[PDB]
């Protein structure tokens, strides 16, 4: 995803 | 009401030193940004700046700037120098308010609203919380703050009683509080709002949530308002009580009638009733959401209205004159307020400009009935899982109305995100199940 | 072939003093009926008198009394007195059949399909397993016996080799093994079988499973063939080989054409597709079956089929001749096989009888493609959730005549009742995301 | 049960 | 990643 | 004030894998005498010429500052994709992750910002490297390439070097050799200063690149 | 239910 560090919670 | 002069008056006699421009997301997240006092006037100019890409969330992408505009009647001092805040509309760089923002959102809807002749809409929650402890580390358990039940007095008086600390810190703070009570569930307490106009009881809602969890954390508890954070028990919603008035008047109260029911209130029923699968995502946006409605916790779980029953959509309460209102019961803590009030208020007007008939309520001969019976009655199922509930608010447009095309857009694609990441875990019931028996 | 004598032929000389009558439920879990050799005489009669119920599996309501009716060609003699089987199929008082006998069912769709002009439908499987680690309390773990990877040479010879002794006893027992390789995830195993008639290769499918569960725990291990046992990695599945023959001769097979399918294959496999959707909760009944239908591990997630893909519904392998063959890759280990062969039988029956024609094959242009795209060039997705696949079972004809009403019904009645037992659980996955953010 | 959720007590 | 199930090793 | 608190203070560019890393972002301007030397109150976007050159010069010589604004092992794990910190040299007023943002105020608050800065850098060196590098874009009149937009995310390497967007050094020892040459760096720091931290960092770097990492032996030891 | 003993594995 390019919003990889928005992302973080789900990852 | 207040005004520039009235601010610096109260930042000067209370010794304010640290301010809060408070806002909300699509998530229904309190965000807020920090400035210190010597800031003041250059948040009085409305000309704080900040990314504004927050209200989107976890599906952000590129930074922007955007304003904040605080509305100064909505100031209020924190009673733990002091720290005061004020809750603020978000603007584009070209001077109008952002269209993702869903406070702006609800008044856009409230103005709209106000040219069919109505001038108010008021909104009274029923927000439940659960009260776990904390471990020796400070991360929450499963254990509950107590042991009582319904309306109990299981926090007696001495030792914690953090839900009357939480009471009473909100009526230092402003607030006007109802009542309270323990509830079903061990550990979850409701508390009651008088009623007031959307925006502010949404804003009474986030500040509700704040203070509380704040409180608990005090009294060394963690409080949560997730709808089902236990299997088994009662999870926690927070209804709707809402009512139309057009020029110091209830317009859902008809004085001649025995039933004492307008027929705008009627059409405002039917309206809620027609687009409730259209909306229960954004009523209940989470995956554990879904948890709730199961029967036999009270929560709703078909499209339905009555004035005497154990799990209605829709309850009529038997209050009258100037305090007739309709109950939406399907809402959760965890739903954005404005998102919500906006698709109930859109959904109803839908109804009254349509001139629907409303169904005929539901008694105690709809307890033994199947959802084939239900079905051939009428009686509409609410979806069942989170991807079920998007593909029916896919297909409503009254809810694409209510939210604008961003904010319906943005909530699709988080929820959507969200819903894929939770289907590809592998859950330990499924470890139980199988593992053994395949 | 055996006959009676040629039972108690081998009962005397090989001291066989326990016998299996062996059988299955609806939900694939191998049943017996344990007998001392002494009744063998009483077995032979068809005699021999249990509950029924027991196939309706945890649905059954009421105790009934059926009889056993073994099949002597099943006749095999486990390694491990000795302890013989006999596969039987399952009669009501009445002499006829029980309609809701998985085995009976597939014969009955078998002997329909000879009425076509096919004589023969000959399947191989491709069944992949996990082998876990034993505690100290002899319960499983969620460590893997090795960290091989695809092809890898992981278990090399000494210590476990729990594969290699798998296939040797399978060998001894009298199978037929073509090859046997090391899976893509850890502790993941393959064992192909050559191609055999539906009902053999059913019965040869459920010894399989049972021999593999023997010897796992044998080696103190803990064998399983649930779909989806670790979120991350590959998922096991049960990839069925099919192909039809109407009289020494491979009707699939075209000598002339240099693609070497005959019209036949093409409306076979053009019903399968048509109707995959329709079969995919019996081909996939678990919960957790549909946590493997996710992307990026092989599984197939869309209708569609290639001779070279990544992740195609129905792969055509490049064998010509007597050994072509359709794949279909959406069957998992822990479905029943006689009701998905039955399931697969039909849907390419109904292709065949309706002249179907096959929608264009699949191939690299397709990984860039969001579902909006991929439905409007006619792909549809498979079910998500077991809940979607019943919705989608439910609206589907040939599935319901593949599978008898009977066995439809309770299949359905099965399968709502474990989803609705695994709906109202609260997941870890929501503690996590939620309780902290709500 | 209709009132599982008052009947938490016992179950 | 298109062939994530192969590339398990290194998430 | 953490140690007050009971708390540790980090600022460390990418103290955890797979969240977001800390950068200490730098919105500079130039005044000459009680004016913004970057607004242009005439036209539309309000940017002066001097502004186009400033962030030409910066863009030039982005990879010879890298190392200085950059100076830990560690903080070349933030400058990777999906985290907002820049991995490219380019320009944007509006990009998830821009080497250089130029905010949408105009007026006397008309400023450049560059991103690539992390917090452990040495805030002297790396403001005069970045003033030096403007300078040198200034006095030598660059042409400021073309802003990026939405359409960069969907672009390779091979793509983006074709268009012409050079990429940020991804290692410490590869930031080093491309700081030995640049002249614009070594003019910025100083002969002593130059010498002094290209021999601690190589120094750092060499004591770094012989240690056996866990992945290392998480990924090998048992398929080797 | 009536078949609570068939069940004894969900519950
Ligand atoms: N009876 C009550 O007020 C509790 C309502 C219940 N907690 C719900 O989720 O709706
Ligand atoms: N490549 C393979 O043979 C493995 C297939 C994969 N395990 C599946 O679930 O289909
Ligand atoms: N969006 C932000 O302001 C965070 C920036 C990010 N922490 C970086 O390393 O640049
Ligand atoms: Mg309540
Ligand atoms: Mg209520
Ligand atoms: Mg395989
Ligand atoms: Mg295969
Ligand atoms: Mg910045």
């Amino acid at each position: 995803p390019i919003n990889r560090g928005d992302l973080s919670r789900f990852i | 009401t207040f005004t520039k002069e009235d601010i610096r008056k109260f930042a000067e006699e209370e010794n304010v030193r640290y301010l809060r421009l408070q806002f909300t997301d699509i998530l229904g997240t309190i965000k807020n940004v920090e400035v210190p006092v010597s800031q003041l006037e250059k948040v009085l100019d409305n000309e704080m700046m900040f990314d504004g890409s927050s209200i989107e969330g976890f599906v952000r992408i590129e930074e922007s700037d955007m304003y904040l505009h605080p509305d100064l009647d909505t100031w209020v001092i924190f009673p733990w120098g002091k720290v005061a805040r004020l809750i603020c509309d978000v603007y584009k760089t070209d001077g109008t308010p952002f269209e993702g923002d869903p406070r702006a959102n609800l008044k856009r809807v409230l103005k709209e609203m106000e040219d069919l002749g109505f001038t108010d809409f008021n909104l009274g929650p029923e927000p439940e919380f659960f009260l776990f402890k904390l471990d020796e580390k400070g991360e929450p358990t499963l254990e509950l703050n107590d042991d009582g039940g319904y309306f109990d007095l299981a926090p007696t008086d001495l030792g914690e009683n953090c839900r009357r600390d939480i009471v009473l810190e909100l009526e230092d703070m402003g607030f006007d509080i109802e009542a309270s009570h323990h509830e079903v569930a061990p550990g979850q307490h409701e508390i009651d709002f008088k009623y007031a106009d959307a925006v502010t009881a949404c804003d009474n809602i986030q500040t509700f949530k704040l203070v509380v969890k704040t409180i608990a954390r005090k009294h060394n508890l963690h409080a949560t308002f997730m709808p089902k954070p236990l299997f088994g028990v009662n999870g926690s919603g927070m209804h709707f009580n809402v009512s139309l008035f057009k020029g110091k008047e209830n317009a859902f109260f008809d004085p001649n009638t025995e039933m004492g029911l307008t027929e705008t209130a009627y059409q405002f029923t039917a309206g809620v009733l027609k687009n409730a699968r259209g909306f229960t995502a954004v009523c209940n946006p989470l995956v554990n959401s879904y948890k709730r409605l199961v029967p036999g916790y009270e929560a709703p779980c078909y499209i339905a209205w009555s004035g005497k029953n154990r799990s209605p959509l829709i309850r009529v309460p038997s209050s009258r004159g100037l305090s007739t209102r309709i109950e939406v019961r399907s809402v959760d803590p965890a739903a954005n307020p404005y998102m919500a009030l906006a698709a109930i208020l859109e959904a109803g007007l839908d109804g009254i400009k349509n001139k629907l008939k409303v169904p005929e309520p539901v008694n105690q001969n709809i307890y033994e009935m199947n959802r084939e019976e239900r079905e051939a009655v009428g009686i509409q199922d609410l979806p069942s899982t989170l991807y079920t509930a998007l593909k029916a608010m896919r297909e409503n447009e009254v809810i694409k109305k209510a939210l604008g095309n961003h904010i319906y857009n943005q909530f699709i694609n988080s929820k959507s995100i969200e819903w894929d990441y939770y289907r590809t875990q592998v859950s330990e019931w499924e470890r139980d199940q199988y593992m053994k028996q395949y």
